[PDB]
């Protein structure tokens, strides 16, 4: 109200409204799902078009051979944060001959977003990210919020109507975690999860975007006829 | 006074065929009269069907290859996973080298692969980034021993057709990958005999449309 | 962090007034009375040592300050602002003059430097004006004795005699009746003590009054002998006893 | 953060006026009147000190008339402290030019430089403008005797006769009435003092309330002399012209 | 650009079937003056890596602090700091190699020759060299300074190529290393009798041996040597 | 440094600081530009509220940027000097590096670029100035006339006016200027320019300035008497 | 290395050899010493190979940006000055360059500028640069006329490089010929010096000193 | 006042949303992509008849294989065009090749959100970037001040955009010829323009693989306008 003019102002109840407004941009964004087993980790994203002449906005970005994310909210902010991750993944490899741990990647994203919430002149990031990866401790899924809060999960969803997919994953938890050594079945579970968030529209060939990373699987994105198999 | 440069010896050789290319190099690494390693790889697969070697001062050589490999990675990020063509890689390496024009990478760089028509390609660089597409190029310690042999046996220089006595040149017939490898092995065997910094092992990387293949051969260890 | 106030805090209002300067002058008006009188053979500057507590040692608080051996200053308004201005004035006398010409600046030019500093606090980014008016008395070879007033705006004026602060209006009228161009230094000191008594409520003695003069050279205060051309400072602060002696002939 | 307290000194009004410039001009209208009159054989600068005191040391006092070099002088109307900042800058510019070209700076080039400095404070920096209007009186071998004025906007114009400060409307009408092109310095001295005498807010015009200066080729032969009048000399010219 | 002041001589090392061995004497020379006799030049990092350093000792102590800081930094926000996300020999080397080349590129080198010896997560032997120029190389045997000239020839007789590594036991390897240290003591004028030896094995882990001495020395034949040519008495 | 964003968008998509800079131009004295077949004429209004002015030394309204290009303006006088100085520096820089004087279009594009920059840079306000830039390209006999404004947009004109009452003189020009047959001589072009200002000016005395620019750096300013003869001939034809 | 360029009735002839050496060692016989800046502009390589290659490709980029901004072909004067101003910034740092910037525009006609790494920029009709420049000058000066035909001019340039290739140890390999017209340059082939020498010797009757 | 980079309660940047309103006031620009080429057309919208309309430059070349049309505060586009041209040429210098149309568009969009308290505000202009490369063929992109870019088969921006886009929705199919696209742009421009469309107040352009980017002569466009009139009178 009087305390939402900038990110440097607490409200009388201890809230940061600019951060909360940045969180609101994610809720307007298109739905994207993340889930993993012990061998693989999967991203599924519902891409959004402007109209029938337009392309469908890409949702998934590769960060390294073993890591990548999906976005929901301001796309340019995802480009900035994903670029930062690419550099950090790259610094780790060049200097230490070491693949960057997914947990450490989450810590770096948290700290970068935090600085934009405590200083004058700047603004919080207006995007939510779902990071998947396979490192020395197996498969991982992270959820990033521009408040700075990063959380490690078995599965999750962000964006508009994401609550339906999140409840489904909460039910299916015991089943999909056990899908080891079977990439197609893990993706099926993800495609079924994101379907719980659809209304009026359904998953078409230029609508659906899928990514996967695992034990002997580099981070690869599937679009177009490559996802027709899962429709 | 601190000398930032050194000489790690070594000799490399690139040859472009009709639909293939080879980049070869010995595996010996030295300083002065000592051997550091009998097997230290010098020719590298850099992705996108491109092989590279930066011969001379190994610290600079490793640095350049590392930065070029990195450039290939970022080319993919920035340009929708587009394949970096050999000509584009060559121009990129010029800028990497000329970027240190006044404190140069003390190396002689050669890359090999296939051009956009599928034909064999070799590019050769000086330390500060001047480059050219070539059919045949040796680099490093025993380059002066190898090139004249290649002028004669690859390009048939000074060879004429018997009976004509200098009137008709020996026609420039194309060489197979098996034929090129023979000339590479004989080039390095000969260089090993007469150059003290050449020996131990020979590693050849062959590039075709099918990808990058490796071959290794022993060289004399004295 | 960083000083993000790079904009002026003093600005023209629709009526053409510079508010912060006017308000600084109001702060000066609330300040304790100080005065200055110029004689033919000297200048006197005086003020009241308004002690904040009787437990406080008011000798440790110097309202009258030496700027150069031949220049002294007194104020009315905010004491802390004065103290830092004295520090800057002492330094600028060296950096912008003595280190260049090998001699101390003339009164008018030191006043000009202090005035410039006060003007800049009136236009520079993220600062308020100084809440003081200064009275600067001094002597130099070619201009003789002089007395200047410097205001928060940076404006300065030369005076034969004047007063600033609390009871300045009444004090200036008192000085107008007494001043002439034939006064000796002792006459000016006498008039100063008379004028200052009117604006003082409580105790009026050497311990509650601070008074200094710009007069003859004091070779006894030089600290060394052997150089004929060096004859000592013209600035001298009167002692508590010296003031009380002149209060009997009052 | 800090934006909250920013007055924004360099913005247009909806009418396309610069607030701070307009308000600075309002400030200058309350300053003592300064007048400049250009003649064929010299220039006159006359200016009124603001309500003075009997205890003010006049002979060592300077608030209106300042020397920029041997050929150029200025009359000030507005904040004296602001004026001295600009005056010192102008004195440096004149010396920079003299060092560079080994010739005295032409009057207009000096005027343009100071005017550009004023302009800058209205367009960038976020600082308040200088609350000063100048009258420039000067001579060079290109245009001869010249009068200019500049104000807080950084705009400058040339004049045969001009006033700044208080009561400029009344002053300019009086100058426009009695000024002629073939006028001489001694006549211009009289016009300036007569104009101040009629426009002044004081009860009477006396020597202690005035600063006076002339720029004459009344310097022995082919050269120019500046004369900042002393208190006694102002008193004499007041009697000569029949004002006291 | 500087010059080395207090210096350490040869570091020697070799691979064997189950791991690596590395050794270095305990001397800090000051030109020809054998100034400091208790200097440890093998510095362990965790339980899988030993970094052996020759050359300038002040720079060695700086590098020692960098490695100590590296361990601290790796443990930050790292629940698997003592398991899957522990420092590898390959990580430690690549870091040092980066630093060495950067420093030479600013014309202000760390005046050292370094050998990183260790065993990787998968049990693989790690042995690689880096020096003040940022030059790097790997070999079944590695040695610095005088060791390169005198130790390598002896160690290469045990492991002459890659295929000799599985045939070489830890007893044979240690024996060869200890003999090489004796030869260096005979022939290097900036060496000492006292040395340290470290074994990094994929089964038995890191064994660090301090206060070792060169023994079984041959000197008796000196009594028969007289003059420089013709002298009989 | 002072970094405050003074030029910003409003809910209706307007940048008020740029639009208020146009209001400053509306206040400025009228300027007009007319191009003939082999010349361009720049006419300027001088407000007669200021007499006792010294016209020898007072800043003239038309400024030479180079020997072949001129610039006039309407709006804040002090602001215009900054644009004129920058343009003059750029003109010499172009001659120094390209070894050829600026084209009229290039010089216009540069000035317009400066104006635009001041509409999205921190801590600065836009220029309260619109300009008319006229001249001939090197070794070219085709007349050139361009206009710029505070936003930074620029365009070429057969004839154009800016400043106060420019709506009226543009009305006149739009019905009196024929594109198929522009003023064939210097006389005809100057006459049409003076006529256009007489719709707005008041007295045809010292209120009208006229500058004629011809090809090959041939630039001359008309005097009071020369202009007065045009003023006389126009009204004598009007009395009919 | 020998490179020449001369103005004539039909435009400009550019001719260069093809040899690169490192000391006595012949590094290459197939070097491209004419840099194709764009379809209308040519530059020659002498001094530092990298310095010439890098900065004359860079020049092509600046020329392309010019014509995008100005909607007009860049003048040879302006193009050459961009390069000379650039290398003048680097003066003292150790750039090594001796080049002829060659072009043919409407306003200038055929134009050649000698540009050089110590900042020199000279317009002229005939220039020769390299270790074998003196030999090529001799043939050029004694046979040059403005009213040469395109055929004869091309031969003159070819013959002058041959003269240098013969005598100068650090020149040879092959001869590259170009003909610059207003509508752009035209390549006139690579000519091996070994084969060219004998061909010229027989047909011309020159080089009687050499046994063939 | 309030920050230039402030979020609204709906999670939108105030300044970006307000710049979109300025673009709505701009003159209409239309792009249509086909397998034979991409056509770009604009409304010139001269403010007076004395303004020489051929000096109105709202269609611009970025490189031989990339063209661009603008709508909104067109003065803001100049630095964007400069950056685009530099990016295209710089990439060719570094990589000895043409730059991809998407990569060029992405580079331009990276400037967009570089504002705060960098430039003091977002750009007040939208761009239609049309081009061809070997990997993805003929392409048309819509670059906004938000930093977002969408690829389009056809797109209209400016004051008549929503009416034009509805028209493009019905008319576009994957088999359009270049000639059909030219007439289609002319037809829709004529529909949404205030003044009557002719060769002086409207401009056409295209990008083909063979000939590259070309701005059409007024004589060439005049013929296409006459061809349009006759075919609309044909039924
Ligand atoms: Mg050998």
């Amino acid at each position: 109200n009087n305390y939402d003019g900038d990110t440097v102002t607490f409200s009388p109840t201890g809230r940061l409204f600019q951060v909360e407004y940045a969180l609101e941009a994610i809720k307007q964004g298109s739905v994207t799902v993340g889930l993993r087993s012990n061998t693989h980790a999967v991203l599924v994203a519902l891409k959004r078009n402007a109209d029938e002449l337009s392309s469908y906005q890409k949702k998934i970005i590769k960060c390294d051979e073993h890591m990548g994310l999906s976005l929901a909210g301001l796309a340019p902010d995802a480009r900035v944060l994903s670029n930062y991750l690419r550099q950090q993944c790259n610094y780790s490899s060049l200097v230490f001959n070491r693949k960057l741990a997914v947990e450490r990647a989450g810590h770096l994203l948290c700290d970068k977003a935090q600085k934009n919430t405590q200083s004058y002149g700047g603004r919080p990031y207006g995007v939510g990210l779902l990071i998947i990866g396979y490192d020395k401790s197996g498969a991982h899924l992270l959820e990033f919020q521009p408040s700075g809060n990063v959380t490690e999960l078995y599965g999750t969803a962000i964006g508009a109507r994401s609550q339906g997919a999140k409840t489904y994953l909460e039910r299916t938890l015991d089943t999909f975690i056990k899908i080891d050594g079977n990439p197609d079945e893990l993706i099926k579970a993800g495609v079924e999860a994101i379907s719980q968030s659809l209304r009026d529209e359904s998953l078409t060939v230029d609508n659906l975007s899928i990514a996967i990373v695992g034990k002997d699987t580099p981070f690869t994105i599937y679009d177009g006829e490559a996802v027709a198999k899962y429709i | 006074q601190f000398n930032p440069y050194g000489d790690n010896g070594g000799t490399i050789l690139g040859i472009a065929g009709e639909d293939f290319a080879v980049l070869a190099g010995d595996t010996r690494n030295i300083t002065d009269y000592s051997i550091n390693s009998r097997y230290e790889p010098k020719v590298f697969d850099c992705g996108d069907n491109i092989v590279m070697s930066a011969n001379g001062f190994a610290a600079d050589g490793d640095a350049l290859v590392k930065r070029f490999k990195n450039s290939v990675k970022w080319y993919h990020f920035d340009h929708n996973d587009k394949k970096l063509s050999i000509n584009s890689a060559a121009r990129n390496i010029q800028h990497l080298l000329y970027g240190k024009r006044f404190f140069p990478y003390y190396v002689h760089t050669i890359i090999a692969g296939l051009d956009e028509d599928g034909k064999g390609a070799v590019y050769s660089f000086d330390p500060v980034g001047s480059y050219e597409r070539e059919q045949c190029r040796a680099g490093g310690a025993a380059a002066s021993l190898i090139m004249p042999f290649l002028d004669n046996q690859v390009n048939f220089k000074n060879q004429y057709e018997p009976g004509t006595n200098g009137k008709v040149k020996k026609p420039l017939k194309y060489l197979s990958v098996e034929e090129v490898i023979k000339l590479v092995r004989d080039s390095f065997t000969s260089a090993t005999e007469r150059h003290i910094q050449v020996g131990d092992g020979l590693e050849i990387l062959i590039v075709t449309k099918d990808g990058v293949r490796k071959e290794f051969y022993e060289l004399k260890r004295d | 962090m960083t000083d993000r106030y790079s904009f002026s805090l003093t600005t023209f209002s629709p009526s053409g007034k510079l508010g912060q300067i006017d308000y600084a002058l109001t702060a000066v008006k609330q300040g304790v009375t100080s005065l200055g009188i110029k004689a033919t053979n000297g200048v006197v500057i005086a003020t009241e040592k308004k002690s904040s507590s009787p437990l406080a040692m008011s000798e440790t608080l110097s309202k009258v300050s030496l700027l150069t051996p031949d220049i002294g200053a007194v104020y009315s308004g905010m004491g802390p602002d004065y103290r830092v201005l004295v520090d800057k004035s002492r330094k600028v006398a060296h950096t912008s003059y003595k280190r260049i010409y090998g001699e101390y600046p003339p009164t008018k030019l030191l006043v000009s430097e202090v005035a410039k500093i006060m003007q800049e606090a009136t236009q520079s980014g993220g600062v308020r004006p100084f809440g003081v008016s200064l009275l600067i008395a001094g002597h130099d070879e070619f201009n003789g004795f002089s007395l200047y007033q410097v205001d928060p705006s940076g404006s300065y004026f030369p005076w034969k005699a004047t007063a600033i602060g609390k009871g300045s209006v009444a004090a200036k009228t008192f000085l107008e009746k007494r001043w002439n161009d034939e006064l000796e230094l002792e006459d000016a000191i006498h008039i100063a003590l008379l004028t200052l008594k009117e604006s003082v409520e409580g105790e009026f003695n050497g311990d509650t009054i601070e008074l200094a003069i710009i007069g003859d050279e004091n070779p006894d205060l030089l600290g060394y002998t052997g150089i004929p051309t060096d004859k000592g400072p013209r600035f001298r602060k009167l002692t508590s006893q010296e003031i009380n002696d002149r209060l009997e002939a009052l | 953060g800090s934006r909250r307290y920013d007055s924004r000194t360099t913005i247009f009004s909806p009418e396309g006026r610069l607030y701070q410039v307009e308000y600075a001009l309002e400030s200058i209208s309350h300053a003592g009147t300064a007048i400049g009159i250009m003649a064929s054989d010299g220039i006159v600068l006359a200016a009124e000190r603001k309500v003075t005191s009997t205890l003010l040391e006049q002979d060592t006092s300077t608030e209106k008339l300042y020397k920029l070099n041997d050929k150029i002088a200025v009359a000030v109307a507005g904040l004296t402290a602001d004026a001295e900042i600009l005056i010192n800058t102008a004195r440096i510019h004149a010396q920079n030019y003299l060092k560079t070209y080994n010739e005295d700076i032409p009057v207009e080039i000096l005027v343009r430089r100071l005017s550009d400095i004023k302009q800058g404070y209205t367009q960038h920096g976020g600082l308040r403008p200088f609350g000063v209007s100048f009258i420039y009186a000067g001579y060079d071998d290109r245009y001869g005797y010249q009068l200019y004025t500049s104000n807080p906007s950084g705009n400058y114009t040339g004049w045969k006769a001009i006033s700044v400060g208080a009561n400029t409307s009344a002053a300019q009408t009086l100058l426009q009435m009695d000024y002629k092109d073939d006028m001489k310095v001694d006549d211009a001295i009289e016009l300036a003092l007569k104009t101040l005498s009629k426009t002044t807010d004081s009860s009477a015009l006396t020597y202690d309330r005035l600063e006076f200066a002339t720029i004459r080729k009344g310097a022995n032969d082919g050269e120019v002399y500046q004369k900042i009048f002393k208190p006694q000399e102002i008193k004499d010219i007041l009697v000569k012209t029949g004002i006291t | 650009t500087q010059q080395p002041i207090v210096t350490g001589t040869s570091v020697i090392s070799m691979k064997y079937d189950n791991g690596v061995i590395i050794a270095a004497d305990n001397l800090g020379s000051y030109g020809s003056l054998l100034r400091f006799n208790g200097v440890e030049r093998l510095i362990p990092v965790g339980d899988n890596t030993v970094v052996g350093i020759s050359g300038d000792i002040s720079d060695m102590q700086h590098i020692e602090r960098l490695l100590k800081d590296l361990v601290t930094e790796n443990a930050y926000d790292n629940p698997l700091a003592d398991a899957e996300e522990a420092l590898e020999p390959s990580y430690i080397f690549e870091y040092l190699a980066t630093v060495m080349y950067q420093r030479r590129s600013k014309m202000n080198p760390l005046w050292n020759a370094i050998i990183v010896a260790g065993v990787q997560s998968n049990g693989d032997q790690f042995l690689r060299y880096v020096n003040l120029l940022g030059v790097t190389y790997s070999s079944p045997t590695l040695a610095t300074g005088f060791g390169a000239h005198m130790a390598n020839p002896l160690l290469r007789k045990v492991v002459d190529r890659e295929s000799d590594i599985p045939k070489t036991t830890v007893q044979v390897a240690e024996e060869a290393i200890v003999n090489a240290m004796r030869v260096l003591y005979y022939r290097d004028a900036r060496s000492s009798r006292n040395f340290s030896l470290a074994i990094i094995d994929k089964n038995t882990g890191l064994t660090f041996k301090k206060n070792l001495q060169v023994e079984n020395m041959k000197w008796d034949f000196a009594k028969d040597i007289k003059g420089y040519g013709t002298q009989k008495i | 440094g002072y970094d405050r964003a003074l030029s910003i968008f409003s809910p209706d998509g307007h940048i008020f600081q740029v639009e208020y800079a146009l209001e400053a131009v509306k206040r400025g004295t009228c300027a007009v530009g007319v191009k003939g077949k082999n010349c361009v004429v720049l006419g300027c209004e001088r407000r007669s509220t200021l007499k006792l002015q010294d016209t020898r030394i007072t800043p003239s309204k038309v400024s030479k940027i180079d020997s072949h290009v001129v610039l006039s303006f309407s709006g804040l006088n002090a602001d215009s000097r900054i644009l004129i100085e920058k343009a003059r520096v750029e003109a010499q820089s172009h001659r120094l590096t390209l070894e050829d004087p600026v084209t009229v279009e290039y010089l216009t594009r540069y000035v317009a670029g400066v104006q635009q920059r001041y509409t999205q840079s921190g801590g600065v306000r836009p220029f309260g100035v619109s300009t008319l830039i006229a001249g001939f390209d090197p070794r070219d006999d085709e007349p050139k006339l361009y206009q710029t404004e505070p936003s930074g947009i620029y365009s070429s004109w057969s004839a154009q006016t800016i400043g106060r009452n420019s709506k009226t003189v543009r009305e006149f020009l739009e019905k009196n200027y024929d594109r198929k047959e522009p003023p064939a001589t210097v006389e005809e072009c100057v006459k049409l320019t003076v006529r256009s200002l007489l719709e707005v000016v008041q007295t045809g005395a010292k209120n009208i300035e006229i500058t004629v620019v011809k090809p090959d750096s041939d630039i001359v300013a008309l005097s009071s008497e020369e202009i007065n003869q045009y003023v006389t001939q126009i009204e004598q034809e009007k009395q009919e | 290395a020998t490179t020449l360029a001369f103005r004539f009735q039909g435009g400009i002839i550019v001719a260069v050899d093809s040899r690169a050496t490192a000391g006595n060692w012949v590094a290459s016989q197939t070097v491209k010493k004419v840099i194709e800046i764009n379809p209308f502009l040519l530059g020659t390589m002498a001094g530092g190979a990298a310095d010439c290659q890098f900065w004359e490709t860079w020049l092509g980029s600046q020329c392309r940006l010019h014509e995008l901004r100005e909607k007009e072909r860049i003048s040879v004067a302006a193009a050459s000055k961009i390069l000379s101003n650039l290398v003048y910034q680097y003066k003292g740092a150790g750039l090594s360059m001796g080049t002829m910037i060659c072009g043919y525009t409407r306003k200038e006609g055929p134009t050649i500028y000698y540009v050089d790494s110590d900042g020199t920029r000279l317009k002229g009709d005939i220039f020769c640069v390299g270790s074998g420049q003196t030999f090529a000058y001799g043939v050029l000066d004694s046979n040059y006329k403005w009213d040469l035909s395109v055929e004869d001019a091309l031969y003159l340039g070819k013959r002058s490089i041959l003269a240098a290739a013969h005598r100068d140890a650090y020149s040879g390999g092959s001869v590259n010929l170009y003909h610059v017209t207003e509508d752009g340059w035209i390549y006139h082939g690579n000519h091996d010096v070994g084969e060219l020498f004998w061909k010229v010797k027989e047909e011309e009757g020159s080089f009687n000193n050499v046994i063939g | 006042d309030r920050g230039v980079s402030t979020f609204s309660p709906e999670g939108r940047l105030f300044q970006v949303e307000y710049s979109l309103e300025a673009i709505k006031l701009g003159s209409t620009a239309i792009g249509i992509a086909t397998k034979e080429g991409v056509v770009l057309g604009v409304e010139k919208r001269a403010t007076s008849p004395l303004l020489e309309s051929d000096s109105i430059e709202k269609i611009v070349e970025i490189d031989r294989h990339i063209g661009c049309a603008m709508s909104g505060l067109t003065a803001d586009a100049r630095s964007m065009i400069e950056h685009a041209r530099t990016a295209a040429v710089t990439h060719n210098l570094y990589y000895d090749e043409d730059i991809n149309v998407e990569s060029l568009t992405q580079s331009v969009c990276d400037l967009a959100l570089r504002f705060g308290e960098l430039m003091s505000r977002p750009f007040g202009v939208a761009l239609l970037i049309a081009g061809h490369d070997a990997d993805d063929g003929y392409q048309l992109f819509h670059a906004e001040p938000s930093g977002t870019f969408y690829r389009y088969n056809a797109k209209a921006i400016g004051s008549g955009s929503e009416g034009a886009q509805a028209e493009l929705l019905n008319e576009w199919h994957s088999s359009l010829t270049l000639k059909e696209a030219e007439l289609l742009v002319l037809k829709i421009l004529k529909q949404v323009m205030e003044e009557k469309l002719d060769e002086n107040n409207a401009q056409l352009s295209c990008i083909t693989k063979q000939d590259g980017f070309k701005i059409y002569d007024n004589e060439k466009t005049a013929e296409l306008i006459k061809e349009l009139k006759e075919k609309e009178a044909a039924e």
